[PDB]
Order: C-alpha cells, then structure tokens, then sequence
RNA sequence: AGUAGUAACAAGAGGG
RNA sequence: UAUACCUCUGCU
C-alpha cells in the first residue's frame, strides 16, 4: 500500500493511503535489472482534460465521494489511475535516499 | 502521482512509520464508502484494458 | 505565476548559487548490457585522429600498428594525434632547465624505490586483467596466478621476493613458445543416492599449451568495459583495465612521474582539494605580482578534448628516456618497458552483443571474438560499419591499438606533458608581448595569459593552442572559454575572486556508507564535519544532516530506538536490551540507544562519546575482544573503507572495534561456475596464514621477510619458544620433549 | 478555493 | 504490455 | 514437446 504518515498544523497525527502497488517478480541481479510493478492510485483528476499526460495509464472510475466545503457538500467522481511500471535496485536505492 | 494524487486517511496517534502497512491500509479504506462498479473512462491505448 | 529557479541568477551570481545546477540527488546513468559498441567506437576514433600516420605489421604479434608521431602537421582544428618528438623533448628540456636537480632527485628516489620494493606491493590496488583466465580478477589473485604459472614453467627469479626480479621473469616469459596453463571445465558425473541415480556437476582441470603469439597477445591485452555512474554526460564511454605483465612496470613509471609532479607548482596531481586551490591561488598571486599596472590578464577555463585517445606511447618513451638522461641504463630500460608494451597494446573487445527474434521470442549471446567471422545481417547500420573497420585491426579476438591511450590505463605522466607547456609560458623563455602560467591535472587546466593589449592575449592563446597541437594535446574549443582574470572553473571548483563552495558535488557522500554499523556511524558524522570545514555546510543544515543520517542509519540497520512502537526483525531483541539497561544514554544507536551527536562532537567516535554512560556489563559485551563478529585484519587495512568521489581511493575512519564492526556475507555466484575451486584455495590459504600468525604474531602488523619456507620458519620458532619458556620460565620439563617430538615428527613428514 | 483535490474533506 | 535508451531487463543455470 | 515439481545464484 502507498502510505504516508504526518501531523497537522493542529497537531493531530494522521495516516494517509494513496493507492496500492503490486510488485512483480524480482530476481534482481544487476543494479539495472528491472522489477515490473502495477500502481493503482486514487485521483479526482479527470484524465480527458489533459490526455497527453496519461499515455501510459488506464484510468478507471471506481467511486463517488461527498466532499465538504464552506457551506455546500459537492459530489465528485473518484478515479483510479492504473499503469504498469518498472524500477531497479539502483533506482530504488536513490529513491530511499531522497531526504 | 504528484499533484493528481488523492488520499483516504484516518486520525491515528501512530508515529512517522508505525503499524502494519496493510492493517493501516484497510483502516484507510473503511473511511470511504460509495465505491462503484468499476468502469474504464480512459484507455491505455497500447494495452489490454 | 510559473515558478522558475533559474531566475534566482538575476540577483545571485552563478558561482554563489552554483549548487542549483548540480542534479546529484538522483540516480546517475548506468550502462545496460555490453560495452563492445563503445570499445570499437574508441578504437576507431583513436585511429581516425592518427589516420595520416604510418602503418606497419608487428614482427611478434602480427598486429597492424598505426604510428602518427613525427607525422604530417595538422591543417584543421579537429582532434589530432600528430605529436612531434623534437617539440616534446624541447618542452621536457625546458622543464629540466627551469627546475635544476628535479629529474636527478626524482630518478634517485625512484632508484631507491625499485631496490627496496617487494612483490607484495602488487597485492594492493584495483582489479587487474588476468591472462590466466581471460577475465578481471583481484590484484593479489592475478599476481598469485601469474607467479604460479611462471613457477610451473621455467621462471622463479621472483622467489627472491624483490619486485625487479618478478619484472625480469615477465620479460623472460616472452621467449617461451609453449606456455602451459591449467584451465577448468564442468563434468556431469552420475552417482547413486539413498535408491535413485541423480546427475552431478563437478569440475576437473586440463593443461593447455599456448603459442608465442597467444601468450604475447594476452600479456599486451588490456580489458574493456563501460564506465557506470558517471555524472555530467549524455553518453556512456569505455574504460580499460591493465594486465598483470604491464602493471609492475607501470607502478615504477607512475612513481617517477609522481616524484616529478610532487615538486611542480603547475601540477594539480597528486595533491588534494584544498592544496589544489592553494596552488591555483599561488599562480594568480604570482602572475599579478610579476605584471605591471599597464598589463592585462585573461584566464582560460580550460578542457582538453579527446585527451587519452591522442596521448601516444611512443611520446611517453621519449619523455621517460629524456627524464632519465645520464642515469644507469638498466634503470632507463626498466622504466621504458611500460611505454613499449603500451605501444604494442591490444584491447579485448568485451562481452560482445545480444540478438533478439521477435517472431520466435528468443534471445542469444555472441562473443566479441565472433566479430571477425560472423555474418553482418544481424547488425544495425552503425554497428556493421564499426565491425568492418575493427576487422582490419583484429588479432586473435582482441583489437590492435598502437596509437593513443584509454581511460584507466595510465596516470600522471600525461600531466607532466601538459605542465611542460605551462612552463613554456615564462617571460624569460617567450620574450614576447605576452606570457602565461597555470595549473593542470589530466585533461583539465586553468591557464592565465598576461599581455599589454587584448591583441597580445589572442596571440598568446594561439601560441599555447598550436604548441599543444604539436605534442598531441587538443584544447576543446566547445568546452573551454576565456574571460578577464577574476572568475574561472577548474575540476568543478569555482573561483569568484576567491574559491566559493560547491556543496552539491558532495551530496552523494551523505548517507549510510554500507560498511557496517561501526564504520558507517564514524564515516557519516565525519562527512558532515569535513563539509562544514571544506564546503560551507552551515550549522543549521549540518544539525539537520545529523538528524537525517540517524534516520537513514536506524532504518537501514533496523536499529530503531529501544522505546519505539515500530516492528522489524530486530525490535524485540533491542527492546530486551532497552528494558535490561540502567543507563540508556550509554547504548549505541545500533543497540537502540539515543543519538548523542550535535555540531561540537562530530569528531568524537560513538563508543568513546558514550563510554562514561555505559552499563558495565553492556560495555564488556560490546567491546569483548573474544567476539565472533569481527574480521581480525592486518594493521595496514584496519579502519579502512573504500570511497568514490579521482580513480578509487581508501577512506580511513575512527572507531572502536566492537560486535558492530562486522562484515556482510560474500557474493555466492562463483558456486555455479567453473571457478568454484578458488573458494577452497582461499579457505586453505587462510588456515595456513592463520596458523603462521600463532608462531609469528607480528606478521599481522609488519609483513615478514624471508626466502625460507613457511613450515620451516614455524618449526624454528616452535623449538626455540619451547626452549626459553622452560629454560627460564613457567613450562615443565616433560613438555619440552613433547613439543620437539612433534617438530621432529613434522620434520619427518617433510 | 472551495476544497482540496489531494486531501479532500470527506 | 512496461521499464528503459546508443543495449539491456522483462529471471539465469542445473536436475538433459 | 508441454505441465508440475526440486536444487544453486541476486555485484563474480
Ligand atoms: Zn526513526
């Protein structure tokens, strides 16, 4: 699962979930050897408004969300951006060090 | 996803990397209802959708 | 508003905000697959730059060798390698005049070295190409392999122990026309098991004789591969590895060039970063002092294009012979060996290529040796052309490569050529309206040109540029540039009326080094420390760099603080230690303890820093000298790691030997190959060396010298130690007979 | 604005 | 498909 | 030839 943890300005600690990643096989020998994965990530972005951005993705509509605002609850559809992707031991190493 | 990402979340006293990932993940899914039957709204042109 | 970081340069000078132009927090480029494409590119291009020279077939190898030196003078600005012997010797003579007694003492120090140097010295350093196996191997195994095969044939001068005798054996080995080598190969035996019969892979050895060509080709062979992780370049490039035959000669030539460079103001090598800056500061100081107020100063931020490909082994032979003038002729001829082998060098073409069939869905590997005879229908248009050009140079799998050099072959003597062109710029030699000085380290240079008017600078540049062409040096017109003296760049140091910080260069050194828990903590805190001093890492960011390192260290080694709610494979055992411990502050970070570090104590090793605050029993376990985790190495390789900024140097760190000073598991891929036996050799050699150290404790500190046998040395010690321990000591009379009976029993077994 | 597309109040 | 990028990965080898 | 397994390897 794609998770992060954080604290608000108000101080409350919180766990967020963005989506999921399904790891393929990973007999990674060379530092460039590839792991195939599938990322399934939530979004409210309509992909058709900028379809060139999403060449590699297959976007699903998976739900409806009642979103609270100032003084009006809004109804927006919930998309799921699915795609096959890949990474390597070296690329993962440098991702772990992004701090 | 960068700017286009969307989060399901829970209030949770846990620290910056605490708890079992899939247990936390299910906790986040249970906050959201109104899942639909899934439908393709934008195809991956080169792939079996 | 669209955000653009480049607009910061409107207010902030580019040198002062240079960190924003170094993208060194992302993974650098890696080559995937073979470097044969690049090795051929290099070999083809090397010959193109020398193409107007003189082709001649070699008497001993049959390799087709291009000689461009003393050739036709170039008529364009393209990369040329038509170095002129007389122009080189003039510059080297100029260098001798300007530094009287330098060549003398440089040679005198190199003489003393050659006498004192042992065969041991080639166990040190990077991987060498092994002619025994046609592969890269660690230095010491390539040495032991060459000594074994030399010993098996008629060559044992190196039995003395001195290196010059091993070097004799190498030159004497070219005369053999039937050199014998034991190869290894897999055998599929069948044995019964309890009640079915299963197939079994085993390995047996077979002797093979080699031609006079075959052996000679292999001794002049230098391996090739692609350079990985290289910053600042779109395209990959090929690098090379010297073989065992040439290496000991190269050691002594580079040693001479080092002793020369050590006493040359204009050489950046072999000094470190801060001293390079001091040296550059001196020439700017010296150029300004010696000019008048009427005169100008411009500085070339300088790069030499195609540096290695146009530096010729024949020119290196001219240099070495001129530098050694008037010294003993044995010493001249010894140092002359390396340039000669470089002139007749041959390059292995690499792994080869991989082919793919879309319709059949299969893949196949072909060797680079097959490039001579294979059909060209498989290849793309560019690769096919390269194979056709390479076929003309091809010699028994390898490709001949007389002219030029390749990266990772040879070091400091090429800087001496550059420095001699810098030395030509003195007022007292040129006597013109212009004059120059500067600093050089390999292909990079900073040149300062002074003159009375801007026209004099132009004439000065052309004189420098054209003189450099006459010795096979090609200044890049694309990458070099000129401006009034006051700002320049040199090996990613940026001067702006003084050297400024380039912290982003160092960003890849901020992390968990991956040696072990002990070494990494020391290394990590010292990286922060040395950057505060050397690269303007401010105190707040340095505090945060401690914080982030501790996070990275805790996650990587799964050693989170003992009072954490996290769950890893180690949390339970660390929790047991946490609750058991009275003084928690004394626990190391690797044992779940708190971080002690802040700015003031980065230079203090962790165990030392926490020693007062440790529980007695924990400390006594932690630093227990009887623990099974440490590798009791030699003194010379104690507290050394390896780092890459240069080639690949060693980093010494400060740490107390503990249970955290452990070593990770060895790679186990060798178990599937024919070289499987090498593991057993090592296991046997280690037990033999382990037992010797029980008779000679000081062998772990100082390498013992002796032409005598290892068993015989141990036996001599076995007797006499038993003697003094009884004669005047605390050993019984019955035990002295028990030890000498065993020594006599061992003496009987031979 | 009215809401957050990245951390929406639901 | 996807990673990727001047050539590879998308397991290799063996029980044949 | 296919499908199951089994063994070694993950910088060599
Ligand atoms: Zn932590």
């Amino acid at each position: 699962p794609i998770i992060t943890k954080c604290r608000d300005t108000s101080g409350q600690r919180r766990t967020n979930l963005y989506g999921f990643i399904i790891k393929g096989r990973s007999h990674l020998r060379n530092d460039t050897d590839v792991v195939n994965f599938i990322s399934l990530e939530f979004s409210l972005t309509d992909p058709r408004n900028e379809i060139h951005k999403w060449e590699k993705y297959c976007v699903l509509e998976i739900g409806d969300m009642e979103i609270r605002t100032s003084i009006s609850t809004i109804m927006k559809p919930v998309y799921l951006y699915v795609r096959t992707n890949g990474t390597s031991k070296i690329k993962m190493k440098w991702g772990m060090e992004m701090r | 996803l960068l700017m286009d990402a969307m989060k399901l979340s829970v209030l949770n006293p846990a620290h910056e990397g605490e708890g079992i990932p899939m247990k936390d993940a299910k906790a986040c899914l249970d906050t959201f209802w109104g899942w639909k039957k899934a439908t393709i709204i934008k195809k991956h042109e080169k792939g079996v959708n | 508003m669209d955000v653009n970081p480049m607009l910061i340069f409107l207010k902030v000078p580019v040198q002062n905000a240079i960190s924003t132009t170094f993208p060194y927090t992302g993974d650098p480029p890696y080559s995937h697959g073979t470097g044969t494409g690049y090795t051929m590119d290099t070999v083809i291009r090397t010959h193109d730059y020398s193409s107007r020279g003189i082709w001649k077939t070699n008497s001993e190898t049959g390799a087709q060798q291009l000689n461009p030196i003393d050739g036709p003078l170039p008529e364009d600005n393209e990369p040329s390698g038509y170095a002129q012997t007389d122009c080189v010797l003039e510059l080297i003579e100029g260098l001798d005049r300007s530094h009287p007694g330098l060549f003398e003492t440089a040679c005198q120090e190199t003489i003393d070295a050659i006498q004192q140097t042992r065969v041991d010295k080639l166990t040190q350093g990077r991987q060498t190409y092994d002619w025994t196996l046609n592969r890269n191997q660690p230095a010491a195994t390539a040495l032991a392999n060459t000594i074994e095969v030399f010993r098996k044939n008629g060559y044992k001068l190196n039995e003395s122990g001195r290196l010059i005798d091993f070097l004799k054996d190498v030159l004497l080995s070219f005369e053999n026309d039937s050199m014998e080598v034991t190869t290894h190969f897999q055998k599929k035996k069948r044995i019964r098991d309890n009640k079915k019969m299963i197939t079994q892979r085993t390995i047996g050895k077979k002797r093979v004789k080699l031609t006079k060509k075959n052996y000679l080709i292999r001794a002049l062979t230098l391996n090739t591969m692609t350079k990985d992780a290289e910053r600042g370049k779109l395209k990959r490039r090929a690098i090379a590895t010297p073989g065992m035959q040439i290496r000991g000669f190269v050691y002594f030539v580079e040693l001479l060039a080092r002793n020369i460079c050590e006493r040359l103001e204009q050489s950046g090598l072999p000094v470190g970063g801060n001293e390079k800056k001091a040296k550059l500061a001196n020439v700017i100081k010296k150029m300004m002092a010696k000019s008048t107020d009427e005169e100008l100063s411009y500085t070339i931020t300088g790069d030499n294009t195609k540096w290695n490909e146009n530096q010729n082994p024949r020119i290196f032979l001219a240099m070495v012979l001129r530098i050694t003038a008037g010294q003993p002729e044995w010493f001249r001829d010894l140092l002359a060996v390396a340039p000669i082998m470089f002139s007749n060098k041959v390059a292995r073409l690499g792994r080869g290529y991989m082919f793919e069939s879309k319709s059949m869905h299969l893949r196949t590997q072909i060797s680079a040796e097959n490039l001579s005879d294979i059909n060209l229908r498989y290849f793309n248009e560019d690769t096919k052309k390269k194979i056709e050009k390479i076929r003309h140079l091809m010699v028994e799998g390898t490709a001949s490569l007389s002219p030029g050099m390749m990266m990772g072959m040879f070091n400091m003597l090429s800087t001496v050529l550059g420095v001699s062109v810098l030395n030509l710029g003195q007022r007292e030699i040129l006597k013109r309206t212009y004059w120059w000085d500067g600093l050089q380290s390999s292909d990079d240079f900073a040149l300062i040109i002074n003159g009375h008017f801007k026209e004099d600078i132009q004439q000065g540049v052309n004189h420098f540029y054209r003189t450099c062409k006459l010795v096979g040096i090609n200044m890049s017109q694309k990458k070099s540039y000129i401006n009034k003296t006051g700002t320049f760049e040199f090996t990613s140091f940026f001067y702006r009326y003084g050297f400024v910080a380039n912290f982003s260069m160092e960003l890849p050194s901020f992390g968990v080094a991956g040696n072990n828990e002990s070494a990494d903590m020391s290394i990590g805190t010292t990286v922060i420390k040395t950057n505060m001093i050397n690269n303007d890492l401010g105190p707040a960011t340095a505090q945060m760099a401690i914080q982030l390192f501790i996070k990275d260290y805790r996650y990587t080694y799964r050693c989170h603080r003992g009072d954490t709610n996290l769950e890893t494979r180690r949390t339970k055992s660390i929790k047991r230690l946490w609750t058991e411990t009275i003084s928690k502050a004394g626990l190391l970070v690797a044992d779940g303890g708190p971080n002690p570090y802040n700015l003031r104590n980065l230079h203090i090793p962790e165990v030392c820093l926490k020693w007062s605050l440790m529980d007695p029993d924990y400390r006594g376990r932690l630093c227990n000298p009887n623990n099974p985790f440490v590798h009791h190495m030699e003194v010379e390789s104690t507290n050394l790691a390896v780092v890459m900024p240069g080639p690949a140097k060693s980093l010494e760190y400060d740490a107390v030997a503990t249970t955290h000073s452990w070593t990770p598991k060895r790679n186990r891929s060798i178990l599937n190959t024919n070289q499987r036996g090498i593991l057993e050799d090592e296991r046997i050699y280690q037990k033999c060396c382990q037992v010797f150290e029980k008779f000679f404790p000081s062998s772990t500190y100082r390498r013992p010298i002796g032409m005598a046998s290892m068993l015989d040395a141990m036996l001599s010690r076995a007797r006499i130690d038993a003697r003094i321990d009884l004669e005047s000591g605390r050993i019984s009379s019955q035990d002295f007979s028990e030890i000498t009976n065993t020594c006599k029993a061992i003496e009987a077994l031979k | 604005p009215s809401y957050s597309p990245t951390s929406p109040s639901y």
